């Protein structure tokens, strides 16, 4: 339900969605 | 001919490092870039 190359970079989070979770 | 122009690889550097108390040794993580690209 819930829906770039100019020095614009996404850092992944430390917890991936599995460990969350998982949690 | 139609040509995707993709702009050039880039990333930050990070260093992962234990204390200069533990050792010297250092792990570089090249942010967002494909291990080719690395020189
Ligand atoms: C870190 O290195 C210094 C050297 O100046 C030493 O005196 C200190 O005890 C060290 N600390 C640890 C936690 O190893
Ligand atoms: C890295 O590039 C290789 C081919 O050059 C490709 O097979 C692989 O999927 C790529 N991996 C990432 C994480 O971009």
């Amino acid at each position: 339900k819930v829906t770039k190359f100019n020095g614009l970079t996404v850092l992944p989070p430390l917890l991936t969605d599995e460990m969350i979770a998982q949690y | 001919e139609i040509l995707d122009i993709t702009p050039c690889s880039f990333g930050g550097v990070s260093v992962i490092t234990p204390g200069t108390n533990t050792s010297n040794q250092v792990a570089v993580l090249y942010q967002d870039v494909n291990c080719t690209e690395v020189p």
